[PDB]
RNA sequence: AGGUUCGAAGACGAUCAGAUACCGUCGUAGUUCCGACCAUAAACGAUGCCGACCGGCGAUGCGGCGGCGUUAUUCCCAUGACCCGCCGGGCAGCUUCCGGGAAACCAAAGUCUUUGGGUUCCGGGGGGAGUAUGGUUGCAAAGCUGAAACUUAAAGGAAUUGACGG
C-alpha cells in the first residue's frame, strides 16, 4: 500500500519532468507536499501549482518549467543535526554551487541554507537540484 | 502530447473517464421520478437500484435490479433529478 | 529490496553478521578450524628437524625436480 | 556423469553407509 | 560562469530547446533550429525579419516536434487563435 | 497565417473538396489526432481543412524563410508525387529528388550525389523514412505531408492533408508552391495563379499512353 | 539463452495442459506445444478420380473427403519436414505458409 | 593543399567562422579533420592510450588487425577520443588521430566553491557510461589535482581539468570502455543544466544562413 | 549456356549507345564497323561482343524506354510530363458529393452553404473493417 | 476394492564386435477408485508481494455504459446474435532511441553514482558437497537443518568469426 505520499508525489514529478510534460498531476496531496512544492517554487525549479480540492485528500497540478534534474526523497526521515548537515549536503548534492536539501525543522519546512541561517536541525525530507 | 491541460479538461473526456479517475469524483448514477400508469403518485428511484421498488398504492413493480442499472417496467415514465 | 525503517538496526546487523560467514576470508579468520589445521599455529616462522631430503615433480606444463626437505 | 545419476549414485552410497553404521 | 569579479568565465553558452527547455549539446546533431518568416499585415509578403525556434533531438525523436512548433507559433501569433 | 489576407478562399475549399484531401484512412496516429474533425460511419477520419490550411501556411513561411531556394529539397519516393515534386522544384527553385533515394545522400560526403540542404520537404513519412532518418544526422528541419496514420517521429511541420490520392497530392503540392510564390515577390495575391493544378497530378501509364492519341483524334476530327 | 519468448508453446495463463500422443512415434507432447496439421484430403487419388467417376453407378456423385488432425512432436515434425529451422529474425513471424492457389 | 567538400569546411577555410564554439553552438557535425586544426593549430596535444590486437578466425588461421585508441586535445577545454582498427599499426594510429579530431567536444570547467579566478574543476558530479564501466567525476578544490586511474587521468588532464575526484565501477581493465565512459562524462558537462544557464537563450543566425550569399558564389 | 556478358562489355555498350544513338543501327556489322572509330577496343572479340550487345540494347530501346539515357526518349518524356494540362481542370467539378459530417465541418469553418455542394445520404450499417483472422 | 489398456522389474526375438539398450512379442509392481502417509519436480516467467509513475496500437475474456443499422418472435419496446465505441479488472500480442542491461533481451528485467516507497527470502570464485556428523520428521524411500580438512586459476554468462554436424 502507499506509505510515503511525498515519495510518490516526488517520483511522479521526476518522471513527468524526464518525459518532458508541461504539467504533472500528483493525486494524494498533503501539507508536507504543499510545503515542499512551495520551497521548490520559491527557488524557481517549478512553476505555479494549483490544488484541486475534493472533500477527500486533494490533488495538485504543477506547471513544470523544465529546469529540474532530480527531486528525490529520503524515505526514512533521519534526524539531521547541523554537525552532519555538511555530510548530507556533499552526499546528496551535485555541487556546492546549486542544489537544495529540504528538511523539516521546528521552524518549518525549508531548505538547508535557511536551516543553517537560522541555526536549527531537523528531519530529512528530500532534495532537489 | 506534452502540453495537455490537466487543469481544465473538456466535458467529453471528463465523462469518458472513470468515476474515480476524474479530476473530482462524480457518480455516474442519479435519481429519477417514476410514474406508474394508472397511479397518481411519483416515486423517487435510484438509477442503479438493487431492490425491486414497489408502489404503496398499487401491487405493481417499478424496476427490476440488473447488473448495472435498474430496468424500469414497460409503461412507466421517468425524468431526471436536477441533471 | 532491503529494509529501511528507522528501527530496523537489529535486523540489519543480524543479517550482516549472518551473511559475513559466507566469504572465505572471514570464515577462515574467525572459525578457528583453519588455525587448528595450520602447522605453524598462527606463527610467521617455525623451527624443525630435517627428517629427509626429497624431490618433488613440477606441475604438468613444467618439468623439474624441486628440492624439498621433509621436516 | 549426468547430475541425476550422480544423485542416484550418492543415494545408493548413503544407504550403504547407513546400513554399515546401523550394523555397529 | 560569472565568478566573483563579474566576468563571464565560459567559452560558449549552449542553446536551450524552446519546447522542453533542455540544453542542446554540441554533438546532438538531431537538434534543429528553424526560422519562421512572418509577413506584413496588409499584403502578406515576407518583410525580411523572422523568428527562430530550436528543438532538441529528444523531442523531435519522440515525435512531439510538430506539436511543439505548432504551440510556439500559436503562442507567438503565427497561427491564428481559431485553429 | 492569422491575417485576413492569409485566409482560405471559396475557390480553395472547392479544390480541396474536389481533390479529396480530407478523407483520411481508417487508422489514426495519436500525434495526428489533433488535426481530425470527426470519424465517419465509413471508418474514414475527416481532417480539419482549416488546420490543414494553417499548417500549410506555416510550411510556406518556413520555406520562404530560406534565402537560397536551392537550400530546400523535395523528395517523393512513390510515383504518385514525383511529378509534383519536380514541378514544385521548377516553380520555386528548389532541389528535387524523385524515385529512389540513395542512402548516405545527406551523410556520406564522398560521392558526387552528396548534398546538404537546409530544409527537408517529404511527400510521405512511411515512403520516405530514409531521408527522414538521415535528416537527424545533419540537423535538418522537416516538413512532411502526413496522413491520419503517418508517423511523426522526425517530422516538424507535418501538414495533415493526405498522401494516398494522386489528385490530392498534386493539389497540395500546387497549393504549397502557390503559397510560397505569393509570400515571395512573385504573385501579386490578387489574380489566380496561371499554373493549373493538373500540372502536378501524377498520371497512370494507361492514361499517358491513350490520352494523347485520343486528343490527336479529337484534333484531327 | 532463451530461444523463444513463448518457450515454444502457447501456454500463457495456465498451469498445466493435458498431453497428447504424437501421431508418428506416440510421444507424450503438451497439446499447446505439438505441431497440428488438419489434412483434408480427397479419399481417392487425383489420378484415380476419373476411373472412379467412370465406374460410379451415379452420375453426379461427389467424392467423399478425409478429415484427419495430426499431432507431431517437434522431433517428428522436423524429421518429416513439415516445419523447418529458421533464422533468428524469421522465427518471430506466425503467418502460415501460402496455399499457392494458382 | 586542403580542398574541402562541405559548406562548414568551406566557411572554416575562407575565414568566415572565427571560433570552434560557433560550430558547437549550432551542433553542426564536423565531417573532416582539417576543420579543427585550422582553429587549434599547434596546440592539439596527442597521446596513444593503447594498441590492442583484435583477431578474426578464418579458414587459414586467424588474421590480426590492430586497434588504436588515441586521445587528443589542447589543455584548455577541448578533448577528443578516437578508436580506429586497421591492418597496420601506423595506419590505425593515423585513423585514430583523425577520428579523435572529428570527435572533439568542449569541456565545461567550474568551481568547487568560492569562485575566484579561472575555473578548475567540473561544475557538478557527472557520470559517464560505456559497457559495464561507470565513471563519476566529482568536483575537487584547488590544487588537489586529478585523483583517478592513469587512463582517465591523462584524458581529464588534456581536457583542461585541473582538479577532480574520480570513482569508477565495472571492468575498468577494458581500456576502450574505460576511456569512452570518461569521454562521455566529460562530454555531458554542457548537457547538464545548472541554474546559471537558466537565462532564456537568445538566438543568433546559423552560419549556413549568415553566409548563404558567399556559399552560393564559392561552394557550388 | 555460358553466354552471359560482363560489365566490361555492358558498360561500354551503354556508354556508346548514349553517345552515338544517331549513328548506331540494328545491324551487327554496321555497329561493329562504327565501333572502331567511336571507341578504342584492344580486342576484335571484345569489339564484336560489344557490338552484339549494342544491337540487343537498341532493339530493346526501339521497343521501349531502356534505362540508358537517350535524348529523343527524354524529350518525349518531357513533352508528356510538362504538358497535356487539359483545357478543363479535373478539380472544377460542377457538383461535389459531400458527406454531412464534412458539411458540418465546413459550417464550423464558415464555408458552409455553398451552391456547388450536394449532400450525400450517409451510409448505414458501419460494416467497414475486414473480418479478423482467416476464414 | 478393481484390474481393460499401457507398462518399471523380468523373459524372449532381433541388432551389434559386444547389446544387460535403442526396435519387436509377452509381462509383474504400478497405472483406476476409497482411506491413510511422503512433501519432492526444469513445482519455470529459471523473474517475491503490496503501492505510484512512465509511449503508441490492434485484438481477446468478463462485467457495465452509449450509439447507425442487420437479425430472432410480435403488435412495439425489452431481451438474445452481430456492428461501432467508452470504462474497469485480467490472459497476452505487435511496435518504439522512455529507459535499462554484459548482451540476449525487458514497457519491465524502466523510473539506480541524478544511488533511500514499504517489506520477506536469499548469493559471495570453481570443487570437496548438499557430502560427513549431530538434531529433527517419516513405516520405508527419504525430507529439513548442514560443515571441515583438502584441492584448484579459473569455472562460468552473453554475443562474434571460423571449423564441424550420422
Ligand atoms: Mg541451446
Ligand atoms: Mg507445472
Ligand atoms: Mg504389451
Ligand atoms: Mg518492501
Ligand atoms: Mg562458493
Ligand atoms: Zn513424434
Amino acid at each position: 500500500v502507499r506509505m510515503n505520499v511525498l515519495a510518490d508525489a516526488l517520483k511522479s514529478i521526476n518522471n513527468a519532468e524526464k518525459r518532458g510534460k508541461r504539467q504533472v498531476l500528483i493525486r494524494p496531496c498533503s501539507k508536507v507536499i504543499v510545503r515542499f512544492l512551495t520551497v521548490m517554487m520559491k527557488h524557481g525549479y517549478i512553476g505555479e501549482f494549483e490544488i484541486i480540492d475534493d472533500h477527500r485528500a486533494g490533488k495538485i497540478v504543477v506547471n513544470l518549467t523544465g529546469r529540474l534534474n532530480k527531486c528525490g526523497v529520503i524515505s526514512p526521515r533521519f534526524d539531521v543535526q547541523l554537525k552532519d548537515l555538511e555530510k548530507w549536503q556533499n552526499n546528496l548534492l551535485p555541487s556546492r554551487q546549486f542544489g537544495f536539501i529540504v528538511l523539516t525543522t521546528s521552524a518549518g519546512i525549508m531548505d538547508h541554507e535557511e536551516a543553517r541561517r537560522k541555526h536549527t536541525g531537523g528531519k530529512i525530507l528530500g532534495f532537489f537540484f | 502530447p506534452l502540453a495537455k491541460d490537466l487543469l481544465h479538461p473538456s466535458p467529453e473526456e471528463e465523462k469518458r473517464k472513470h468515476k474515480k479517475k476524474r479530476l473530482v469524483q462524480s457518480p455516474n448514477s442519479y435519481f429519477m421520478d417514476v410514474k406508474c400508469p394508472g397511479c397518481y403518485k411519483i416515486t423517487t428511484v435510484f438509477s442503479h437500484a438493487q431492490t425491486v421498488v414497489l408502489c404503496v398504492g398499487c401491487s405493481t413493480v417499478l424496476c427490476q435490479p440488473t447488473g448495472g442499472k435498474a430496468r424500469l417496467t414497460e409503461g412507466c415514465s421517468f425524468r431526471r433529478k436536477q441533471h | 529490496g532491503k529494509c529501511r525503517g528507522l528501527r530496523t538496526a537489529r535486523k540489519l546487523r543480524s543479517h550482516r553478521r549472518d551473511q559475513k560467514w559466507h566469504d572465505k576470508q572471514y570464515k577462515k579468520a574467525h572459525l578457528g578450524t583453519a588455525l587448528k589445521a595450520n602447522p605453524f599455529g598462527g606463527a610467521s616462522h617455525a623451527k624443525g628437524i630435517v627428517l629427509e631430503k626429497v624431490g618433488v615433480e613440477a606441475k604438468q606444463p613444467n618439468s623439474a625436480i624441486r628440492k624439498c626437505v621433509r621436516v | 556423469m549426468r547430475a541425476k545419476w550422480r544423485k542416484k549414485r550418492m543415494r545408493r552410497l548413503k544407504r550403504k553407509r547407513r546400513k554399515m553404521r546401523q550394523r555397529s | 560562469m560569472q565568478n566573483d569579479a563579474g566576468e563571464f568565465v565560459d567559452l560558449y553558452v549552449p542553446r536551450k530547446c524552446s519546447a522542453s527547455n533542455r540544453i542542446i549539446g554540441a554533438k546532438d546533431h538531431a537538434s534543429i533550429q528553424m526560422n519562421v518568416a512572418e509577413v506584413d499585415k496588409v499584403t502578406g509578403r515576407f518583410n525580411g525579419q523572422f523568428k527562430t525556434y530550436a528543438i532538441c533531438g529528444a523531442i523531435r525523436r519522440m515525435g512531439e516536434s510538430d506539436d511543439s512548433i505548432l504551440r510556439l507559433a500559436k503562442a507567438d501569433g503565427i497561427v491564428s487563435k481559431n485553429f | 497565417g492569422a491575417l485576413d489576407v492569409l485566409q482560405m478562399k471559396e475557390e480553395d475549399v472547392l479544390k480541396f473538396l474536389a481533390a479529396g484531401t480530407h478523407l483520411g484512412g481508417t487508422n489514426l496516429d495519436f500525434q495526428m489526432e489533433q488535426y481530425i474533425y470527426k470519424r465517419k460511419s465509413d471508418g474514414i477520419y475527416i481532417i480539419n481543412l482549416k488546420r490543414t490550411w494553417e499548417k500549410l501556411l506555416l510550411a510556406a513561411r518556413a520555406i520562404v524563410a530560406i534565402e537560397n531556394p536551392a537550400d530546400v529539397s523535395v523528395i517523393s519516393s512513390r510515383n504518385t508525387g514525383q511529378r509534383a515534386v519536380l514541378k514544385f522544384a521548377a516553380a520555386t527553385g528548389a532541389t528535387p529528388i524523385a524515385g529512389r533515394f540513395t542512402p548516405g545522400t545527406f551523410t556520406n560526403q564522398i560521392q558526387a550525389a552528396f548534398r546538404e540542404p537546409r530544409l527537408l520537404v517529404v511527400t510521405d513519412p512511411r515512403a520516405d523514412h530514409q531521408p527522414l532518418t538521415e535528416a537527424s544526422y545533419v540537423n535538418l528541419p522537416t516538413i512532411a505531408l502526413c496522413n491520419t496514420d503517418s508517423p511523426l517521429r522526425y517530422v516538424d511541420i507535418a501538414i495533415p492533408c493526405n498522401n494516398k490520392g494522386a489528385h490530392s497530392v498534386g493539389l497540395m503540392w500546387w497549393m504549397l508552391a502557390r503559397e510560397v510564390l505569393r509570400m515571395r515577390g512573385t504573385i501579386s495575391r490578387e489574380h489566380p495563379w496561371e499554373v493549373m493544378p493538373d500540372l502536378y497530378f501524377y498520371r497512370d501509364p494507361e492514361e499517358i499512353e491513350k490520352e494523347e492519341q485520343a486528343a490527336a483524334e479529337k484534333a484531327v476530327t | 539463452t532463451k530461444k523463444r519468448r513463448n518457450n515454444g508453446r502457447a501456454k500463457k495463463g495456465r498451469g498445466h495442459v493435458q498431453p497428447i500422443r504424437c501421431t508418428n512415434c506416440a510421444r507424450c507432447v503438451p497439446k499447446d506445444k505439438a505441431i497440428k496439421k488438419f489434412v483434408i484430403r480427397n479419399i481417392v487419388e487425383a489420378a484415380a478420380v476419373r476411373d472412379i467417376s467412370e465406374a460410379s453407378v451415379f452420375d453426379a456423385y461427389v467424392l467423399p473427403k478425409l478429415y484427419v488432425k495430426l499431432h507431431y512432436c517437434v522431433s517428428c515434425a522436423i524429421h518429416s519436414k513439415v516445419v523447418r529451422n529458421r533464422s533468428r529474425e524469421a522465427r518471430k513471424d506466425r503467418t502460415p505458409p501460402p496455399r499457392f492457389r494458382p | 593543399e586542403w580542398m574541402p567538400v562541405t559548406k562548414l569546411g568551406r566557411l572554416v577555410k575562407d575565414m568566415k567562422i572565427k571560433s570552434l564554439e560557433e560550430i558547437y553552438l549550432f551542433s553542426l557535425p564536423i565531417k573532416e579533420s582539417e576543420i579543427i586544426d585550422f582553429f587549434l593549430g599547434a596546440s592539439l596535444k596527442d597521446e596513444v592510450l593503447k594498441i590492442m590486437p583484435v583477431q578474426k578466425q578464418t579458414r587459414a588461421g586467424q588474421r590480426t588487425r590492430f586497434k588504436a585508441f588515441v586521445a587528443i586535445g589542447d589543455y584548455n577545454g577541448h578533448v577528443g577520443l578516437g578508436v580506429k582498427c586497421s591492418k597496420e599499426v601506423a595506419t590505425a594510429i593515423r585513423g585514430a588521430i583523425i577520428l579523435a579530431k572529428l570527435s572533439i567536444v568542449p569541456v565545461r570547467r567550474g568551481y568547487w566553491g568560492n569562485k575566484i579566478g579561472k575555473p578548475h574543476t567540473v561544475p557538478c558530479k557527472v557520470t559517464g557510461r560505456c559497457g559495464s564501466v561507470l565513471v563519476r567525476l566529482i568536483p575537487a578544490p584547488r590544487g588537489t589535482g586529478i585523483v583517478s586511474a592513469p587512463v582517465p587521468k591523462k584524458l581529464l588532464m588534456m581536457a583542461g581539468i585541473d582538479d577532480c575526484y574520480t570513482s569508477a565501477r565495472g571492468c575498468t581493465a577494458t581500456l576502450g570502455n574505460f576511456a569512452k565512459a570518461t569521454f562521455d562524462a566529460i562530454s555531458k558537462t554542457y548537457s547538464y543544466l545548472t541554474p546559471d544557464l537558466w537565462k532564456e537563450t537568445v538566438f543568433t543566425k546559423s552560419p549556413y544562413q549568415e553566409f548563404t550569399d558567399h556559399l552560393v558564389k564559392t561552394h557550388t | 549456356m555460358g553466354r552471359v556478358r560482363t560489365k566490361t562489355v555492358k558498360k561500354a555498350a551503354r556508354v556508346i549507345i548514349e553517345k552515338y544513338y544517331t549513328r548506331l543501327g540494328n545491324d551487327f556489322h554496321t555497329n561493329k564497323r562504327v565501333c572502331e572509330e567511336i571507341a578504342i577496343i584492344p580486342s576484335k572479340k571484345l569489339r564484336n561482343k560489344i557490338a552484339g550487345y549494342v544491337t540487343h540494347l537498341m532493339k530493346r530501346i526501339q521497343r521501349g524506354p531502356v534505362r540508358g539515357i537517350s535524348i529523343k526518349l527524354q524529350e518525349e518524356e518531357r513533352e508528356r510530363r510538362d504538358n497535356y494540362v487539359p483545357e478543363v481542370s479535373a478539380l472544377d467539378q460542377e457538383i461535389i458529393e459531400v458527406d454531412p459530417d464534412t458539411k458540418e465541418m465546413l459550417k464550423l469553418l464558415d464555408f458552409g452553404s455553398l451552391s456547388n455542394l450536394q449532400v450525400t445520404q450517409p451510409t448505414v450499417g458501419m460494416n467497414f473493417k475486414t473480418p479478423r483472422g482467416p476464414v
